RNA sequence: GGCCCCUUAGCUCAGUGGUUAGAGCAGGCGACUUAUAAUCGCUUGGUCGCUGGUUCAAGUCCAGCAGGGGCCACCA
RNA sequence: AUAUUCUAA
RNA sequence: GCCCGGAUAGCUCAGUCGGUAGAGCAGGGGAUUGAAAAUCCCCGUGUCCUUGGUUCGAUUCCGAGUCCGGGCACCA
RNA sequence: AAGGCGGCCCCCUGGACGAAGACUGACGCUCAGGUGCGAAAGCGUGGGGAGCAAACAGGAUUAGAUACCCUGGUAGUCCACGCCGUAAACGAUGUCGACUUGGAGGUUGUGCCGGCGUGGCUUCCGGAGCUAACGCGUUAAGUCGACCGCCUGGGGAGUACGGCCGCAAGGUUAAAACUCAAAUGAAUUGACGGGGGCCCGCACAAGCGGUGGAGCAUGUGGUUUAAUUCGAUGCAA
């Protein structure tokens, strides 16, 4: 509805999922795509492509707002961190800025404990 | 094999057409060797297309054959602990080889009564796009496009 | 890790250098570090082990040079 | 791996017992087992009991006449009628010696029908162990150990 | 007595809209596996619980029924 | 992901 | 003694309320294995407790018994 | 000292080490009993509780799955005070002192002129020697002295009984019968591993055609029979 012009893409990427979520400056949220809600469960669903398709569904829900440039924020360790950028960059944007706030604890809260698998 | 020395064995071209492609296509019908059988039935079948098309019989067989040649099909190969189907590109040899064999198999399950009428029938329906054979494309194709995610370069 | 792409600065260049700026900071070594709690007495045994192999690697590149094969 | 744990089989004719009472004991196999890797003879051995038909097992009427019947006062709470009345039955059976209570309704009828009940239980599940204990014991010496050392057959 | 909600494919389910369709587990064949599993692809199949009318093409739009439940009503 | 067991010369 | 429920495959259980019975585990035959399990494929299995009725026809609806379980056998 | 100790700041406080001197004058070493300290869990009282997580619950997996995996989650983990007194509390190596070739580091002093010495602590290799061997090797498991602790086949048993300690859990001290002809350490050759590396064979994969269903032939098992003669029985009948 109301043109932004200047805006934020979130990548919050995990072992299992990708969640893209573009944003305001402001840090309102305009439109978001997950690779688990794109046509991919279980193994497909942590899958760069998937990350990637996601991606594109959340261009492809936010050009009602007409984003021209944006900045990019990557978070969490998997397969989505990478490949999600180059499809926005792929699907239109202007790149301004790229960081990572993936969250590193200073020696904080106890993680839990190790998988015997 | 273990050690990879497959010399691609020299292959006649048959006599009508002057054809490597369609003297394999022979070799792929060919039933207890018995070579002379097949031959009748593909010169047959490529006569009967060529009434049904008005186009050479060479031209008739390469527009059938493209629509059955697969692009990228499905194979299993183990990456970490998982057994995962993967697309990989068919070499254009084995392009050909799916497509002819495809077409011959799709053409020994009609109900028509000659084999040169049924392989005329498939020719003719690949060159349509209805095919059992290019039925079996497809599937070849969107079981390759599921999977696509496998697709780590 | 904060990347600024700079003006006549294509992509494909950002994002290498954006990769490159995060594996020097050592991100995802760090979370994958923090995803399980490793007991302090697995956490020495791993520190020692490590020493013990960076050790080795020294007295395995003097027979070597010194040594002959053919 | 195949054959019996345990196979016990009936065997109906004229003239079983007469041929079959000399199987009992232990039976001692000396070969190659089916269940042997290495070719080594091994030395299995089975025991055998052959026990003849006993006449199955009439349980018997409860006859009046070896019956000893006492009536008096049943004991506990009922006011009146339960000082005055004669409740109670101690039915004692004379051969066997087992004797049977029953004061648990206000009628003596109700009574002496629950200890005849009882009585008949009693007298034929005593009878039916001493049928197990012979069975049982008569088994226990045919059979022997399993040990390969008991054996009357090789 | 009122209102209503829903009662569609084996088992189920879901619902716009001028129609009997979309699945997801099942059931068939394919791929996959050391073999089971999972995975994937292909297909398979409703008198829209029924029944009228009314509609350029109405299970719906609107009646007469059946069906169950949920809350409220009920002083021969 | 799932793989238990093998008497006694 | 009376009362309520139950009796269905080898075992544990569905089911049906007038016609034409299932499940799981056992069982059999095959496969897999050096072999036994586990697993996989193919099969079979019932006088529907016993009688005497009603009925064209009873596992099903009566009325008896029999066996099993659960009540109760009271106020005093 | 061991147990242990990790942001930063202050306050109180212990030890170590080096340099030059000065001082005391054998005041030392070891230590049964005794005393103190002593991870984690645990216990008591009162706080606290984010995260984690015995128990517990559900979901999976499986033949089962009182597990591993998943979602939760209470004690507990944190604080104060008290208790417990144990750990593969390990260097599986008691403390103190002396002596006996080397090399390469780390760390912390210090003397002299980027070099050359001298101390403390410490990591790795290795010589003699030692050791059953593995290994240890001036930080000895070498060569010696002082003192203490401790062992005497494997099970039974670090258990019972008694004592002492403890709120308890339990700790500590510590047998016997009976039973076995071993139990054990290191190393060696293999074999094996759901250890690693590298290779090969129609071993898989890629293909083509079969078998398993039908009828018949034929061999076998079984069953039958007076007899169905004997042998071959996973691959390799
Ligand atoms: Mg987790
Ligand atoms: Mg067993
Ligand atoms: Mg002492
Ligand atoms: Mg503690
Ligand atoms: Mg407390
Ligand atoms: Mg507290
Ligand atoms: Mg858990
Ligand atoms: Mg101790
Ligand atoms: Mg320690
Ligand atoms: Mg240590
Ligand atoms: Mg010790
Ligand atoms: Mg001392
Ligand atoms: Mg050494
Ligand atoms: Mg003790
Ligand atoms: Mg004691
Ligand atoms: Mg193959
Ligand atoms: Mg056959
Ligand atoms: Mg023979
Ligand atoms: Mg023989
Ligand atoms: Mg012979
Ligand atoms: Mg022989």
């Amino acid at each position: 509805r109301k043109q932004v012009s200047d805006g934020v893409a979130h990548i919050h990427a995990s072992f299992n999922n990708t969640i893209v979520t573009i944003t305001d400056r402001q840090g309102n949220a305009l439109g978001w795509a997950t690779a688990g809600g794109s046509g991919f469960r279980g193994s497909r669903k942590s899958t760069p492509f998937a990350a990637q398709v996601a991606a594109e569904r959340c261009a492809d829900a936010v050009k009602e707002y007409g984003i021209k440039n944006l900045e990019v924020m990557v978070k969490g360790p998997g397969p989505g961190r990478e490949s999600t950028i180059r499809a926005l960059n792929a699907a239109g944007f202007r790149i301004t800025n790229i960081t990572d706030v993936t969250p590193i604890p200073h020696n904080g809260c106890r993680p839990p404990k190790k998988r015997r698998v | 094999p273990r050690r990879r020395v497959i010399g691609q064995r020299k292959i006649l071209p048959d006599p009508k057409f002057g054809s490597e492609l369609l003297a394999k296509f022979v070799n792929i019908l060919m039933v207890d060797g018995k070579k002379s059988t097949a031959e009748s039935i593909v010169y047959s079948a490529l006569e009967t297309l060529a009434q049904r098309s008005g186009k050479s019989e060479l031209e008739a067989f390469e527009v059938a054959l493209e629509n059955v040649r697969p692009t990228v099909e499905v194979k299993s190969r183990r990456v970490g602990g998982s057994t995962y189907q993967v697309p990989v590109e068919v070499r254009p040899v084995r392009r050909n080889a799916l497509a002819m064999r495809w077409i011959v198999e799709a053409a020994r399950k009609r109900g028509d009564k000659s084999m040169a009428l049924r392989l005329a029938n498939e020719l003719s329906d690949a060159a349509e796009n209805k095919g059992t054979a290019v039925k079996k494309r497809e599937d070849v194709h969107r079981m390759a496009e599921a999977n696509k995610a496998f697709a780590h370069y | 890790p904060v990347i600024k792409v700079r003006e006549n600065e294509p992509f494909d260049v950002a994002l290498r250098r954006f990769k490159r700026s995060c594996e020097k900071a050592g991100v995802l070594a760090e979370v994958r570090r923090r995803e399980f709690y490793e007991k302090p007495t697995t956490e020495r045994k791993r520190a020692k082990a490590s020493a013990v192999k960076r050790h080795a690697k020294k007295l395995a590149r003097e027979n070597a040079r010194r040594t002959r094969l053919y | 791996h195949g054959g019996y744990k345990e196979i016990i089989a009936k065997i109906s004719g004229d003239g079983v017992y007469g041929r079959l009472k000399f199987e009992s004991g232990g039976h001692r196999v000396q070969r190659v087992p089916a269940t042997e890797s290495q070719g080594r003879i091994h030395t299995s051995a089975c025991t055998v009991a052959v026990m003849p038909e006993l006449p199955d097992a009439e349980l018997p009427d409860i006859n009046p006449a070896d019956l000893r019947i006492d009536t008096f006062r049943s004991s506990g709470a009922g006011g009146q009628h339960v000082n005055t009345t004669d409740s109670a039955i101690r039915i004692t059976h004379l051969p066997t010696g087992i004797v049977v209570e029953c004061q648990d309704e206000r009628s003596q009828h109700k009574n002496k029908a629950k200890a005849l009940s009882v009585l008949g239980a009693r007298i034929h599940a005593a009878e039916m162990a001493k049928r197990q204990q012979a069975e049982a014991s008569t088994r226990r010496n045919l059979l022997g150990s399993g040990d390969r050392s008991d054996r009357n057959r090789t």
